[PDB]
């Protein structure tokens, strides 16, 4: 959902 | 005790109480109009320094007087009425006539090497040179100006990641020889970027420790442990010493650290760029915003560092694809010239290039910015985000970038728990307050936007599906029944934006 | 020895014992009037400077003589009588004069004492300014000053939760310039907030450091270990610098704390939700309500943080939807503006409705309060709860909101002549100020709206449903026995009349 | 208070105010003109030794008065006037000239100082001499001394590995006499090689201890474990003591270690392989 | 009931 959180 | 006033008087005739004068001959003089105790004249008449004896003095007295009378009545007798005419007259400057206090008993003394000094070793960083913002720098530091009379009071530096504004609060308390000495006698500078709860506390451990003199920096305990109460007590003590302290917060993220400052009534400046941490603190507050950069600063900052200015017409339009795909920023700005090698604009367009099919990453860099590349910094801004608005951003992906959009043209990709989507609005907001992600314009109609830097985060960042997911789930409401907005009549074909989706349809599918 | 005047007068004057004197002058005629000894005289004879027998001469000569007379005696002679008619002069503003100055004002900007240094040091909020309740606060200053002259009291400034009594005991000595100073010589703002049972200690621990001088805090032990008696024994000793210290204690939840200030004699300014923790303290116990914000002062509040006021009908009717919804409520009135954005009525109304069909959770927000939202607050305040109320509590959700109601018309939902049902329902406003007491026309109580729409998107979703059963039923069995107006007794068979309400509480327990 | 000057001459005339003077026939001249005080002239006037009344008078006098007047226009008056000539004579070697003597050369050898006691304390290594790069070592010497003025600064002598960068530090700082002494007061030369993250921490404990006197070496404590705003609010505190100091930082490779030599504001030669 | 009071 998100790459490691960006 | 003193106060805040007739300790600044003490603090700025320091340089003086310094070169000229002994605690020894003031004890006597001293014990009598009872101001003293013998353990107090003990502490400060065996003492091995005088600079010993001398702060010991300062400090004692500080709480000790009920006034600053007997040490104008003694530097008098003893000869050394250099210096109680120096009070005195600041005194005077302080109570009768006000304001004038600044300019005549505090001004003749400035020192652009005593600045340096007062700057090293409240840790304030070293400000930029090749380029400053003007006006934002001024206006800090005229808003400054305009509250070191306030007993406590916040100033917001607030804006985007990379935006500017600790550098501009480096060079704000750098260019004037003003604000510090004049309107505040020292800084107290210090880097936050707290998330942890303990944070918050370790935070104001080290002003305490920021505060205590090169003595009794030995004596720091394992105050490691010790409760926030004590802490506070013990910096509102050690507070007296420090007389009109400017605190600048580099980079606060906790609504927890405005709490502190708040309750310690300490005057801030604090960088930060989750905004809304400004409702935790009933004060005094004051906001300035760092914009990103406008077309012509950027410009100006490019001339201000070595680079060769346009010819071709393709050639300008290399820089001003530049400015829009680093939609105003400072910092990757830098990241870009940095990583322009060659500095021809040939390699520019390069970047330019680099910067749709590999993202910010095609020009990460070690930059003056702690950070390699941009996504570093939004990392940060979206773990703290509502879980909420971390969707809303996840899903503003599947936009146009650069282009002013209507609210019900997001309610479609926007998530959420009938027939008002104004939630998607106030998501919208909170998301443009906290981060400066989005971009919200009240008129012609409410509407918000993303920028391009803020697009090309999401792009190389969230889940390939969701960004295809997007795309669909937004064909589906697509049909229902320039300088110019799209109107109503013109909704159900987003396909004026087929190349920026075009874009994303082909990269989904890599 | 002297006394305060006197010592003021062999103080004061030093500038000028400094210019011209000597006490060898004087020790031969004080041997003599018999005052000093050939010691004392001897102590004060052989020194060096002139600072020495003039330092030795004034700490040495207040044991010995009952006054300050065989000095003035001595000036006068000695051609130093400019300083005796100084000293004549203020005897005689002080024998002759029955009136000097009091505690009040010589040495002026207390702008940075009390208002800067005390109440910071004491660890006094930074009272709010934007707005202030006059009523209130007034009432706070004036009848603390009819105390100041007690040796211990308690004031008890209690409402509900996010009601305002922090705030207003932060304006209230903060304010005027009588309580600190004039009337109490230190304050110390303690936050209590205890509920476990090692907090009442730990909280006196922290008074007896808000006590100790700057000096010692070094000092510091593992103190954690100590018994009670000896904290408390340490204090009141601690407790002789402290002549007429004010003590908030901002938080109070038990009455632990309030015992605690009680055998410690202690001067006591108490914020707090719960009323009846007074009744732990034997004495001048004196109250002081802090009611919800009138629909008016509502208007002054949402005038003083920049809100537009209404013009159109349906615009100050969505207003008074806020004001009732939120039934006069500081803190989540405070929440609701931080969350206004726009600061359109149009906003304003979404949010009217938000609150409804979200609860508390539509306008939760960061505000100048510890929590996010008032739920969170009165949270804790169904936690203290006796086990029983928690239960009559958690069924008077299915009552009407902002309507006064009979106590049979309650005894029907209320578990278990039920009489009983309006014992719980006055321990319950009472402690937390969660329901309402109307005594006549008919002993009747009412719930609020916030106090409601707390326990809506709280309480067990069967358990409302079962709620609005058990009542209907009952209204039934009733039905068998066959404005400012109350309900009348020949009409509770039909609840019919809150049907609006009543079906919208049906459709959320059931969906 | 007087200045480096006028406490040159209190200082320098010692061994002349020794032979003929006494503080008791100025005290009553100083309790006069107004520039001392009855307790002032007590500390002198009951003395012992005539020494005492000599160090004191000269540690006393220089509190109160704006100047050294009151000093020349009273040995003249005295017949002590071989002292108040002298005196006379160096303000006019002041006052009436302009030029004096620099930081330059008076009590030779530096040959000891400098290049023995300053180098090795500072740990600079001992330079190579059977060959110099001119040109390199040289440049780096100008470089340098253009610099000195500045508050803080960095020079990078960047190359390969076993380039010889360090070789020419060695040199530049050991060649010259200006470098050291004239352009800056100390050396610090520390070797980095930091890879680890705790390298460029415990690099800077080393810098605050190249600072501390050779007394509270002994004192040292577990500072191991104390926060980076702390060691380098320390340094510079323990960086009054240390006025033009010179940095080397002798092969860096962490940017680390150069955001800490810019957040204090350091004078830094670097050697380094990446640039 | 109370969710967690
Ligand atoms: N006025 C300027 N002159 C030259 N370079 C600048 C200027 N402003 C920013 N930069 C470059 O951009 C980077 C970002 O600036 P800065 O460190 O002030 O960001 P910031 O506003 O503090 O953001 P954050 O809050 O995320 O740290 C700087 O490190 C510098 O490399
Ligand atoms: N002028 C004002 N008067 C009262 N409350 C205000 C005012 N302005 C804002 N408020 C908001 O109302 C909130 C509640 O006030 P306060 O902090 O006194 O609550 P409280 O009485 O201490 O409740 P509790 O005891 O449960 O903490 C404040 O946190 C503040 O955000
Ligand atoms: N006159 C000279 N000049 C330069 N190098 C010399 C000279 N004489 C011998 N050498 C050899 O060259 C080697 C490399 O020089 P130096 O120690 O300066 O390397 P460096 O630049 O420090 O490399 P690194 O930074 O990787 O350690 C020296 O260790 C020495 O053995
Ligand atoms: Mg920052
Ligand atoms: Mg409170
Ligand atoms: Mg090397």
């Amino acid at each position: 959902m998100f790459n490691f959180l960006g | 005790m003193l106060c805040e006033i007739e300790c600044r008087a003490l603090s700025t005739a320091h340089t003086r109480l310094i070169h000229d004068f002994e605690p020894r001959d003031a004890l006597t003089y001293l014990e009598g109009k009872n101001i003293f105790t013998e353990d107090h004249s003990e502490l400060i008449s065996k003492m091995s320094t005088r600079l010993e004896r001398i702060a010991n003095f300062l400090r004692i007295y500080r709480r000790q007087a009920s006034e600053l009378g007997p040490l104008i009545d003694f530097f008098n007798y003893n000869n050394q009425s250099h210096l109680a005419d120096f009070l005195e007259d600041y005194i005077d400057f302080a109570i009768n006539e006000p304001d004038l206090l600044r300019p005549v008993v505090i001004a003749p003394q400035f020192s652009r090497q005593m600045l340096d000094r007062k700057l090293l070793l409240g840790n304030v960083p070293k400000q930029m040179t090749c380029y400053i913002r003007e006006y934002h720098v001024d206006r800090v530091i005229k808003k400054l100006d305009e509250m070191c009379d306030l007993d406590s009071f916040f100033l917001f530096l607030h804006g985007r990641a990379g935006s500017g504004k600790s550098v501009i609060a480096s060079q704000a308390l750098s260019k004037s020889d003003q604000l510090i000495g004049i309107n505040y006698d020292s800084i107290v500078w210090l880097k936050d970027s707290g998330t942890a709860p303990k944070s918050t506390f370790d935070l104001f451990t080290d002003i305490l420790l920021m505060l205590k003199s090169e003595d009794d920096l030995l004596n720091f305990p394992s105050v490691e442990h010790v409760t926030s109460v004590v802490l506070k007590r013990m910096i509102c003590n050690a507070l007296i010493d420090r007389p009109n302290t400017l605190f600048v917060f580099d980079d606060v993220v906790q609504e927890e650290t405005i709490r502190w400052a708040q309750e310690l009534r300490l005057r801030c400046l604090v960088t930060t760029r989750d905004v809304e941490i400004s409702n935790a603190a009933s004060q005094t507050c004051e906001f300035i915003e760092v914009t990103s950069l406008e077309i012509d600063e950027c410009y100006d900052f490019l001339e201000a560092y070595g680079m060769p200015m346009p010819v071709g017409e393709k050639e300008e339009d290399v820089l001003n694809k530049t400015i829009e795909l680093s939609s105003g920023n400072p910092a990757t700005l830098m990241m870009f010239f940095k990583s322009c090698e060659p500095k021809t604009f040939e390699k520019m367009a390069q970047l330019n290039n680099k910067l749709e099919s590999r993202g910010l990453v095609g020009v990460e860099c070690i930059t003056p910015y702690s950070y390699k590349s941009l996504a570093m910094a939004l990392q940060r801004c979206v773990e703290v985000l509502s879980d909420e608005d971390r969707s809303a951003l996840a899903f503003a992906v599947v936009m146009p970038p650069g282009v002013d959009i209507p609210v019900k043209l997001w309610s479609c990709v926007i998530p959420v728990d009938e027939q008002l989507d104004d939630e998607v609005a106030d998501r919208l907001k909170r998301l443009s307050k906290r981060g400066a992600l989005l971009s919200g314009k009240r008129m012609p109609v409410l509407t918000f936007k993303i920028d391009h830097i803020i697009h090309m985060f999401l792009k190389h960042v969230v889940d390939a599906q969701t960004i295809a997911n997007g795309i669909s789930i937004l064909e589906q409401r697509l049909l229902e029944i320039e300088t110019v907005i799209r109107p109503e009549d013109f909704p159900k074909f987003m396909q004026l934006h087929q190349k920026f989706y075009d874009s994303l349809k082909n990269f989904a599918c890599c």
